[PDB]
């Protein structure tokens, strides 16, 4: 939680390569928010940055299945917290799986969690679909010999509760 | 971090799927007051 | 957006006052989440209508039609068709500034590399399997014998294609080429996407700049009001900040709701085209774009989708006496 | 019969409806709770501000009540308008499906659901409608050698509807969406061009209905 020559702010002070003009004081950003500063006692260009922030997210199978949950810390690096680092943030309490299955509980950036294997919440790169490669050749055609008749329910709102 | 989800859901049975519950703000370890290098009051010029 | 933080930065003093407005803070998250959820529902409805991921055969013989333009590029690390790269360059700090105050950008559920697998599948089945993959198990059919149907769809008897195939090949390929430069040489074609991205980043800037406005309070720094003034009075001041800021969220939130409802409408238009135009053949005049429609090729673009409509436009006329 | 088993145990398939009913009562609830909030005023009970203070002060406080509540309406109202349009577009889609799917047969693909569409049966549901789409989905496939054309005398023969196939010897023309092979005669095929141009034409003999009819 820093104060520089009366400038106050709270951030992560780092070394930085951005180069001031000599007379200048604050670097800034598109938002006018303080970005870079110059250490007065020895002139050096320090960045600034937000704290980890993000939202907490509780990934759970239904409380009917388990009382176990895997916490996702969103958009952070895993320090400030069985841990795993994701694209979407710091995930805790779900064992990574190199296998890839259907997306079940959507998390972020393709990471999708499911409960099954004893058992533990897992996290894995969602397989979009099962894979197929059509067997294709310029004389090859496949004509269905038989059919099914399927009845697929489709459901739509029409009106909503009227009020005054 | 699990029980907070039940409060957010407002149901003793939290059905499957992900729930945003709370937020964490990393608190800062200590304060930096960095006034520039070097005044001084002339007590060497008054007292000596 | 984090309502308690965005309004009251790092101050319990302000944070306690916010409790006296009740559920505003929470109902905003309930609002934005409704948006944020269905966004990944939109992208879900549009791109993945197909049960399986098809992939093109190893060797390309389509009868002269050259799809190396539109098919996934095997040599890119993220496999995306040559065209799609033209798009991702056109469309485009705001990286952490917003993320200072509790304005967060959540990752879209589907990574771009996944979007490019769908639009590979949809495009892989369209080429090999005709339109049948939308109605069930894909059926391999010779592509040149696919286009005999898609002419029967528009009323041109198939004997035209079996005779004009070579010609139609070149017209197709030379048409695909110009699609590159149409995108390559002009940056305004993507304005629709570019406008969406801007307006989002627009309001965020505006939403941020609202933090620096006095709103009648003595200063825009929430701590200065606490530093200078004894609380008794500073309470009334912080109201004008809160009332101002808290309102300023509802403005932003309401905009997003309205704006999302537009996208929600545009998404269905895509999902309609994707289903009817790409997966089937459309009989709806000028729904797939001017001319009699043959087939469509989906292509992903950032927070959007781009269709290449292959259409049949007649040319040369001869006056005939008729009866 | 499968439909009724699904509904028997499925709470989720109605999620679209159940959500709509929820979200209203939700904002309706929240609208009510806003009557308990101070909004900065000394209490959320209207009269209890009055009988505590002499009214010339209450005129000030009741602002922060009204300014609060009046806002909370305009929040709730502006919600409903937005949410109304959301239903509005959904209602338009229902009219479109009711019109095209049930009263017609929709040539549109996957508008009435996966597979080619036969008919739909609407069913009412609270604040909504439920269609039962009866769709025709093919099933069992058989790899076939095919040709886009067939030479006979040097004329080319193309199918009127369907495609020339063979299981590897006898060339059959069949309808596309079902396998129903038929011997190839002029009534199946029309003549266009000749044997040079087509790419993939094969050598075969298109039987003639008429020729045998003569021979007596
Ligand atoms: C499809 O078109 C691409 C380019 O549009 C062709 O790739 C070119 O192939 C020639 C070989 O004669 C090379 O000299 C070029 O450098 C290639 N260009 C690129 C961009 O790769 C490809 O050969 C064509 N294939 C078919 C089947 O038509
Ligand atoms: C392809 O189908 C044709 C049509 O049935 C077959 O031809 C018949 O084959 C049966 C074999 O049990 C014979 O009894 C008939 O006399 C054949 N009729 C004609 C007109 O040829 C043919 O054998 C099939 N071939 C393959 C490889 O499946
Ligand atoms: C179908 O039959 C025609 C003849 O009616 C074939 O055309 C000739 O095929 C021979 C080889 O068997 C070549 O040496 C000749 O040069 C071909 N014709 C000419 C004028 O060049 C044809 O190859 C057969 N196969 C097809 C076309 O399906
Ligand atoms: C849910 O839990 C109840 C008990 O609370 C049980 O009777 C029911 O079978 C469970 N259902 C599922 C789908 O787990
Ligand atoms: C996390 O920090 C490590 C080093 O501390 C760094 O290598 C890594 O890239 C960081 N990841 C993120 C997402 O910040
Ligand atoms: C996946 O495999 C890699 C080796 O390729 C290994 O390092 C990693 O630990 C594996 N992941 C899990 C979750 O076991
Ligand atoms: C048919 O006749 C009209 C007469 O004005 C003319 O404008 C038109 O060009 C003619 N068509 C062709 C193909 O020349
Ligand atoms: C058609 O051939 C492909 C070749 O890989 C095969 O996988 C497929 O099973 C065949 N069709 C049937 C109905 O067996
Ligand atoms: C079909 O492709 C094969 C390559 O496997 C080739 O030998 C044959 O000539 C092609 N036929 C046509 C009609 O394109």
């Amino acid at each position: 939680n820093f104060n520089f020559n009366g400038l106050t702010g709270t951030g992560v002070l780092t070394e930085s390569n951005k180069k001031f003009l000599p007379f200048q004081q604050f670097g800034r950003d598109i938002a006018d928010t303080t970005d870079a500063v110059r250490d007065p006692q020895t002139l050096e260009i320090l960045d600034i940055t937000p704290c980890s922030f993000g939202g907490v997210s509780v990934i759970t199978p239904g409380t009917n299945t388990s009382n176990q949950v895997a916490v996702l810390y969103q958009d952070v690096n895993c320090t400030e917290v069985n841990v795993f680092q994701t694209r979407a943030g710091c995930l805790i309490g779900a064992e990574h799986v190199n296998n890839s299955y259907e997306c079940d509980i959507p998390i972020g950036a393709g990471i999708c969690a499911s409960y099954q294997t004893s058992q533990s919440i897992i996290a894995y790169t969602m397989s979009l679909g099962a894979e197929n490669s059509v067997a294709y050749s310029n004389n090859s055609i496949a004509i269905p010999t038989n059919f099914t008749i399927s009845v697929t329910t489709e459901i739509l709102p029409v009106s909503m509760t009227k009020t005054s | 971090p699990l029980s907070e989800t039940k409060c957010t859901l407002k149901s003793f049975t939290v059905e499957k799927g992900i729930y945003q519950t709370s937020n964490f703000r990393v608190q800062p370890t200590e304060s930096i007051v960095r006034f520039p290098n070097i005044n001084l009051c002339p007590f060497g010029e008054v007292f000596n | 957006v984090d309502c308690t933080m965005y309004i009251c930065g790092d101050s319990t003093e302000c944070s306690n006052l916010l409790l006296q407005y009740g559920s505003f803070c929470t109902q905003l998250n309930r609002a934005l989440t409704g948006i944020a959820v269905e966004q990944d529902k939109n992208t879900q409805e549009v791109f993945a209508q197909v049960k399986q991921i098809y992939k093109t055969p190893p060797i390309k013989d389509f009868g002269g039609f050259n799809f190396s333009q539109i098919l996934p590029d095997p040599s890119k690390p993220s496999k995306r068709s040559f065209i799609e790269d033209l798009l991702f360059n056109k469309v485009t700090d705001l990286i952490c500034a917003q993320k200072f105050n509790g304005l967060t950008v959540l990752p879209p559920l589907l990574t771009d590399e996944m979007i490019a697998q769908y639009t590979s599948a949809l495009l892989a089945g369209t080429i090999t399997s005709g339109w049948t993959f939308g109605a069930g198990a894909a059926l391999q059919i010779p592509f040149a014998m696919q286009m005999a149907y898609r002419f029967n769809g528009i009323g041109v008897t198939q004997n035209v294609l079996y005779e004009n195939q070579k010609l139609i090949a070149n017209q197709f390929n030379s048409a695909i080429g110009k699609i590159q430069d149409s995108l390559s040489s002009t940056a305004s074609a993507l304005g629709k996407l570019q406008d969406v991205v801007n307006q989002n980043a627009q309001a965020l800037n505006t939403l941020v700049k609202q933090l620096s406005s006095n709103f009648g309070a003595i200063s825009s720094v929430l701590n200065d009001i606490l530093s200078r003034l004894d609380k008794v009075e500073a309470e009334v001041q912080i109201d004008r900040l809160i009332t101002g800021r808290l309102q300023s969220l509802q403005t932003y939130v309401t905009q997003q709701l309205i704006r999302a409802a537009e996208i929600r409408a545009s998404a269905n238009l895509a999902a309609t085209k994707m289903s009817e135009c790409v997966l089937g053949q459309s009989k709806r005049v000028d729904f797939c774009g001017k001319g009699y429609h043959l087939m469509s090729f989906p292509q992903s673009a950032p927070h959007g989708v781009v269709f290449l409509h292959v259409t049949y436009v007649p040319a040369q006329e001869k006056n005939f006496t008729t009866a | 019969g499968k439909i009724q088993d699904s509904l028997s145990s499925t709470a989720s398939a109605l999620g679209k409806l159940q959500d709509v009913v929820n979200q209203n009562a939700q904002a309706l609830n929240t609208l009510v709770k806003q009557l308990s909030s101070n909004f900065g005023a000394i209490s959320s009970v209207l009269n209890d501000i009055l009988s505590r203070l002499d009214k010339v002060e209450a005129e000030v406080q009741i602002d922060r009540l009204i300014t609060g509540r009046l806002q909370s309406l305009q929040t709730y109202v502006t919600q409903q308008l937005i949410r109304a349009a959301e239903i509005r577009a959904s209602a338009n889609l229902a009219a479109t499906k009711m019109s095209e799917c049930v009263l017609g047969q929709s040539k549109r693909v996957d508008f009435c659901g996966k597979g080619y569409h036969l008919m739909s049966f609407p069913q009412s549901a609270p604040h909504g409608v439920v269609f039962l789409h009866v769709t025709y989905v093919p099933a069992q496939e058989k790899n076939f050698t095919t040709a886009p054309a067939i030479c006979h005398d040097g004329k080319a023969h193309f199918p009127r509807e369907g495609v020339f196939v063979s299981n590897g010897t006898h060339w059959f023309v069949t309808q596309r969406n079902f396998y129903e092979p038929q011997i190839i005669t002029t009534d199946n095929t029309f003549v266009s061009g000749n044997c040079d141009v087509v790419i993939g034409i094969v050598n075969n003999t298109v039987y003639d209905p008429l020729q045998p009819e003569l021979d007596s």
